[PDB]
């Protein structure tokens, strides 16, 4: 049997040949919405039930953004450059803190610890009272602060000090990484003198797993407030994080204005992470970075290559076709 | 009508033509027809069954902070994409080369079984449609098409 | 006994059956038998000879300190493992497709050389065992099996 | 002279030998000769057309400062080189296996068309050069070589 | 037809076989000169028209080495460890500055900014006068300094200070990375007292995109001068760079002797970079790291594997040959 | 010929087929002991002849752990997190020093230098006497210290100082990396005053090849002693390392309590490194990370993929079999 047979398939050695029928093996996906991956739990926001909170407010323990983070095996990197929506003004671009939520989403299991890692009141530098702010209202609308940090303000003896050292213990269970959030406060000359007793720039360091840093505070002259509670403040904070690989302790060096670690993040396992955009609508068999959810109608696809999670078509360079029929046999 | 081809029905996509003096008896071998379909189905599935691991982001590599690592990660994903595409293309191209070059064996095999059924009475050239030394009617041809 | 098969001896794994009126003379072509063994041996070796570079750790990447680089290094090793496994599977699968599809050529080639040795005296169908128009005894059959 | 071979002219690399009582008429099939050339040309091109992406340095990875990343980058380039080389070798080896195993089909196909042109008058063994039951001169042989 | 046929080709399953003719698919390249890649603009020096300048003098804005950097898609990494040829003595090996030009060449489009990023005269630390040097002559042969930095010397009130902070704004357009060059000056005890008013070691920091550093100046006891204008100096400078990813600002902390950022580099896109050596002679279809320019006479090559740019032969492990003819058929 | 033929092999296009005989190509290795790789010298401990020493004591030059490190091309990473077994207490987790031995094992050729890189007695900070400890007994059982460091204690003029700078010369031959070990000592308030003359926290920095760090000492309040000579000490040391790529010098900044570099490590080439566990028993053709020594009985293996060194089977996803015989031909 023969029919009008202009279909063209390629062979490894004969170049192109004409056949009586083909089976397309490839398709071209159309960009759509991200969706939950079918079957496997997919993480969007870190805390889907923490309303009027974003991933960086959850990561920092903002009052009223605390809660459980569901475990997930698949995560979508919604915000490339995470932002805050409340509490104390943070000079975010001075450190690497904006990426904290993008680190937490990379773990399968993420939980905030149950006990303070450091007794903040009794610590080097003398007895401290723990500071609060009107910008960080708690569940009874009183003045709170981030759950992960204690704003340690000297109770008395408001004098300048020498760098002090705290070894931050490992409190997570074996196999969990411990992510410690710490930082410092700074204010203008008048308030530093009234609040800490030392108006000159303060110095801070940290170390974990061989990785070290150093900060010097800024006194006065602060940048305009963004991404915060909306109340004016004369001061600002700098927030950073330290990652302690399982079994190791870390070290923090500080002078005045230290925000000491309190609750810490414990995390383990690995999520599969791709870039994407929320909301997740419906379900899909494959989540692709450029095309959103796909349902693998054909085993291969052409189009733009990108990362993907799930029962995905395999990207190929060209359209592919199998011959179904014989070579073209003109009606002669 | 049966040889060469024309714009007729191709519903049984039949592999051989009829022969004989009884007008033009026509019968199809539907065992052969099903073999061809089942054979392509199996080939399609061995290709659609290819599974490779998918690529994702490094969980510890943060944007900006570790931009250099990420540049390498993109390089790795991109080189991998060429590699997998090339393996697929070769698997498909070899599958097609094999299909294209199976055309003559299928047709020769069909003529050989006609000789088995009809006996050592004749030879043919060119298209090679076996032709008998005796008349064979539609009932005869149906028995042949059916074995 | 010789055709179809039964639970007998397969020690010479012989490719063709005997024919003739002299009871059932049987002789094996041991040249053919050795060809088959040597052929599979060569195919086995072209596969066992595949060499790929092995993977090891980056000498400058220290644990913990460079955990991000190491995560990528693991990704590279893992993707490479799929790639090499797939190349091997294809080489093996193509080797098997070639072996499986060489079955008919081997048998047809054996029948063609019997015709060369016996002359243009006969044809056969179905299993196709060539059958002569003359009696051939065990000594005759041994000469044929031996060329 | 025509069979077996000798240190003669191979300019038409001809696929079949002549036959007949008219001294030794010789004619070449130049359609066949061109097919063989065009066929190898197409195979050569499907291999020379292979394109893979080239490797370069990471633009953000500075020497010394990012030596650890660069060590991994070298590992990636090196593993990729084995992968591509292996894909090429397989494509070439399969091309050669296919070429080598096409030798008998080419020769058998040539003998089959001689039978089409000459008719059901003869058979031959061994080298198989078809031989007629009638005399064919050089003009006759040229017509055959030309179709 | 058969001929003397000792050619050997390999097959996937039959091992080696003898054939009547082959087509070599591989060659072995011979090392030659680097050349411009045919068709595509190839970058050698950053500023080919900045005479008696090297890539690090151009990158630092040395007087009379300023000018336009041509855009290019292909770049050759001529100097693994870039050097200077003039202006103020730089303690190059104290920082990562020698690699600055190798970062700039990695971008497709590189331009120096048009306006100073920082008003150097009016800056924390008090009114400054901007320093010049006899080692850094300008186009009228007066005393200049690097275009990318302002040597900020106190005008009056030459006293010691506390670390001061400047937020360095992002001034490039979206999509461009901003590379900020900054540094510090140091001198012996006598000159520090006369020039800045504080002879003790000064401290500096910087931060961008989570990456931080810290420097302490050296007072007196400087290493021998190399790679500079040739005039003797008692002091030395330390020069570093900060990379601000698009959209971000950076921070510099300083005491006395600060060289403040002035012009900054703006850059985008990506060049294809391989190691190599200038001059570029003629043109070639492929530029290979070990072999220089190649013209792809055969589709594959054997030899030493290395990076390459262009219409290159593909490296293979062994010589490759196609069979052209049939298997060897001895004359029998 | 035909026989009972239930063997199943797979083909690329026919799916699975039944055959009369197969050749298994794959095996499944059984976990065993690590062994010396056959033929090639395999490194276990850095100094196999330094008895009652571990890799970190050898790397630091502990008294009586000095000696030659054999060159090797294959190394086994025995300790993921190396420990010490003697000499002065080290606050190991404050720096990246625990990984020093894992860096040294990655080189083919490792040797300790023959001469001190720095004259410790005559150095910035004034004349020093070089400290010893009862915790670090030498070959005559006197008091020694690590061979790689000089504990520089002021001879007189025990006063506080400003950060001092030492350029650490490159002393290895071209092609060798130089790994410099340096550190600092710290003690409680009473002893700092008696030993150095300055009880406040001291600051240290280092720089090489653009990589910089910063440390602040801890005064008093030290963690419990582990991994040391067993004698009680009031102080502790912090030890770090700096890597100077061939041809470059490095820089160390310090105040009081500096442990100055003395002998340095010179190293070149590259060893093949896999994770594993000592002792090495017998010899094997391949060393696998999960399976220990293997002898490649089959060309391919199934099982858990991991790194390996030597004449190894190639990992594959599935069992592989070649057809040896023909397709199954039932006895009909
Ligand atoms: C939300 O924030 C408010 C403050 O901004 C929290 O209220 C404070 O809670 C502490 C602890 O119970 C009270 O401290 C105690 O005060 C008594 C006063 O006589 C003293 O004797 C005790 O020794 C102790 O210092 C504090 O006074 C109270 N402040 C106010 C204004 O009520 C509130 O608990 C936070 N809510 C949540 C859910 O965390
Ligand atoms: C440093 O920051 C503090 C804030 O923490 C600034 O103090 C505030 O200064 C304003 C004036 O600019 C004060 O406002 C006035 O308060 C009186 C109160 O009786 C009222 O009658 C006036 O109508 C007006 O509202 C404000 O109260 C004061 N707050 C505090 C806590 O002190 C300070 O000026 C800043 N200094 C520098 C040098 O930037
Ligand atoms: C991949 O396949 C899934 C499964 O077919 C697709 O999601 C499904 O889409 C249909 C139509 O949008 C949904 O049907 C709805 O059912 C409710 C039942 O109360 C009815 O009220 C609505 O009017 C509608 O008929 C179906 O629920 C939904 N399945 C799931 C699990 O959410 C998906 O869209 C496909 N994705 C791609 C990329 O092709
Ligand atoms: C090359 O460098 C020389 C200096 O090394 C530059 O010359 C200087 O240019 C400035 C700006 O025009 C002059 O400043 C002005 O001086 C007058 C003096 O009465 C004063 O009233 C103004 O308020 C202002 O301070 C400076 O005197 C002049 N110095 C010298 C020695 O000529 C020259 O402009 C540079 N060339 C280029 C192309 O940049
Ligand atoms: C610190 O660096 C300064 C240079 O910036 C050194 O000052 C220079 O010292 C030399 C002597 O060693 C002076 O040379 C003499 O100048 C007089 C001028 O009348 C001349 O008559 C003599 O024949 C000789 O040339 C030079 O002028 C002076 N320059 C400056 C700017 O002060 C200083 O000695 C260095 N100090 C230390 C502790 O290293
Ligand atoms: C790759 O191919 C190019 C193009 O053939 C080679 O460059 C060419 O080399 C020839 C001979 O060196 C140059 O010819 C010259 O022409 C001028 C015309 O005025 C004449 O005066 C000279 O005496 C000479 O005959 C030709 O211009 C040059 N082409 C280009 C674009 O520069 C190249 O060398 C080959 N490279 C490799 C690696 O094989
Ligand atoms: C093992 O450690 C002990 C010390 O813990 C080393 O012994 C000391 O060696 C030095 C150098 O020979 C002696 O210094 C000299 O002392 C004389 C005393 O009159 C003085 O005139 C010289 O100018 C110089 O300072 C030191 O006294 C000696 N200490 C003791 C207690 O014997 C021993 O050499 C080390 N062993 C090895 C193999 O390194
Ligand atoms: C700082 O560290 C030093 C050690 O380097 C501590 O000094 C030691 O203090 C103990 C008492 O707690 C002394 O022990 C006593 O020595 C006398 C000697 O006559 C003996 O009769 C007593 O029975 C008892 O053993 C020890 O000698 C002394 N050692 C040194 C070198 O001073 C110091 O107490 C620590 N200070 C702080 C604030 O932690
Ligand atoms: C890989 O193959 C090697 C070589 O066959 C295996 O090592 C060998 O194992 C045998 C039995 O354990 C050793 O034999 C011993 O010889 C001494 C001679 O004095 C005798 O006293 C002992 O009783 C025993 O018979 C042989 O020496 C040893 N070869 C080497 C070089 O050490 C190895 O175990 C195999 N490894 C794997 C993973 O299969
Ligand atoms: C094999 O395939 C090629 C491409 O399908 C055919 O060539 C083209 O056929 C179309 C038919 O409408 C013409 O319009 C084009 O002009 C042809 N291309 C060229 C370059 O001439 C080719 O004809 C097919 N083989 C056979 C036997 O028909
Ligand atoms: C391969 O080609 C055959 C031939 O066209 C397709 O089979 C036909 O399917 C239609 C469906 O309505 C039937 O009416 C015809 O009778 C079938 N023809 C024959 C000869 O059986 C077959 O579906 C194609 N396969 C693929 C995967 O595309
Ligand atoms: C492939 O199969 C053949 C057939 O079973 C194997 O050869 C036999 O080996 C035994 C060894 O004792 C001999 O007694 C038989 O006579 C041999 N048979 C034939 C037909 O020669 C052969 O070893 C198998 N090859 C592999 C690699 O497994
Ligand atoms: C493949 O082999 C053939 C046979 O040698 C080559 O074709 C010959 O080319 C020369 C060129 O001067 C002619 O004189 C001969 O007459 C040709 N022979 C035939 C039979 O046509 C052919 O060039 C080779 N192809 C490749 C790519 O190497
Ligand atoms: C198949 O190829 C091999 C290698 O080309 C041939 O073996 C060699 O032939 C040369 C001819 O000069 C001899 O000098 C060598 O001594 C032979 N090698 C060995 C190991 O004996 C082989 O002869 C070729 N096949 C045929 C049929 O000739
Ligand atoms: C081809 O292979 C398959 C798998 O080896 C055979 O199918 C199975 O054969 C066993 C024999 O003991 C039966 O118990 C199973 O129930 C069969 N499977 C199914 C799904 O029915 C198949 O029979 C083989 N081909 C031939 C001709 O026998
Ligand atoms: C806070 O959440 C409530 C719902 O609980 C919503 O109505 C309100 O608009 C949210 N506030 C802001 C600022 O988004
Ligand atoms: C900061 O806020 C003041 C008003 O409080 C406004 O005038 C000024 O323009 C703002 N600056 C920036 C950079 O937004
Ligand atoms: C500076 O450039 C001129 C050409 O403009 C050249 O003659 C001179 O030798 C160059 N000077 C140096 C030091 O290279
Ligand atoms: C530094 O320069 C002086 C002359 O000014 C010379 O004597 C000394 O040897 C030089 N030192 C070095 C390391 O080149
Ligand atoms: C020290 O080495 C000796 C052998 O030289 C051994 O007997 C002793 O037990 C070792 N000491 C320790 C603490 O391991
Ligand atoms: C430290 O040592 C003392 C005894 O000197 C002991 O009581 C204390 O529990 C130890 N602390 C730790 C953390 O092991």
């Amino acid at each position: 049997t023969s029919s009008n047979s202009p279909h063209v398939v390629k062979t490894a050695t004969q170049g192109e040949v004409n056949v009586t029928g083909v089976i397309p093996l490839t398709t071209t996906p159309t960009k759509s919405h991200f969706a939950n991956l079918k079957g496997t739990e997919t993480r969007g926001k870190l805390c889907p039930k923490c309303l009027n909170c974003t991933d960086l407010d959850v990561a920092l323990g903002r009052p009223k953004c605390t809660g459980k983070i569901p475990s997930a095996r698949v995560s979508i990197l919604h915000e490339v450059r995470p932002v805050t929506s409340g509490c104390f003004p943070i000079m975010h671009d001075r450190t690497k803190i904006r990426q904290l939520p993008n680190l937490l989403r990379g773990y399968e299991h993420v939980r905030l610890s149950t006990h303070n890692v450091i007794n903040a009141e009794d610590a080097p530098g003398g007895p401290y009272k723990i500071g609060t702010s009107g910008s960080c209202p708690n569940i009874t609308n009183g003045n709170g602060f981030f759950a992960t940090m204690a704003w340690a303000v000297p109770d008395n003896k408001k004098t300048a000090t020498n760098p002090l050292t705290i070894e931050v213990p490992y409190v997570c269970t074996e196999g969990e990484d411990q992510i410690t959030v710490w930082g410092f406060h700074s204010d203008n000359e008048t308030q530093m003198a009234k609040l800490y007793g030392d108006s000159k720039p303060q110095k801070f360091t940290s170390s974990a797993n061989g990785v070290t840093t150093h900060y010097v505070s800024q006194i006065g002259g602060f940048p305009n407030q963004t991404e915060d509670g909306g109340l004016p403040q004369s001061g600002r904070i700098v927030v950073d994080y330290m990652v302690q690989k399982s079994g190791k302790t870390g070290t923090i060096t500080y002078q005045r204005g230290i925000l000491l670690p309190q609750k810490v993040w414990c995390a383990s396992g690995r999520s599969k992470v791709i870039k994407g955009s929320l909301p997740l609508i419906g379900e899909a068999d494959c989540l692709h970075e450029k095309y959103g959810g796909l349902n693998k109608s054909k085993p291969y696809y052409t189009g733009e290559h990108a990362k993907a999670i799930g029962n995905c078509p395999i990207w190929v360079k060209t359209p592919l076709k199998l011959a179904n029929g014989t070579k073209y046999r003109p009606p002669a | 009508f049966l040889e060469g081809g024309w714009e007729g029905m191709i519903a049984g996509w039949h592999g051989y033509t009829s022969h004989g003096a009884h007008g033009v008896a026509v019968a199809a071998d539907l065992k052969s027809t099903q073999e061809a379909i089942n054979k392509i189905t199996k080939n399609l599935n061995s290709l659609s069954e290819l599974e490779v691991k998918n690529l994702q982001r490094l969980s510890g590599a943060m944007d900006e902070l570790h931009n250099e690592i990420l540049e390498l990660d993109e390089k790795v994903d991109d080189l991998r994409a060429d590699t997998i595409s090339s393996q697929i293309e070769l698997a498909v191209l070899l599958s097609n080369e094999g299909i294209i070059n199976s055309e003559d064996e299928h047709l020769l095999a069909l003529e050989r079984k006609l000789k088995k059924m009809l006996g050592p009475s004749a030879v043919e050239i060119g298209n090679g449609c076996f032709e008998t030394k005796h008349k064979c009617n539609q009932t005869c041809l149906d028995r042949i098409a059916a074995g």
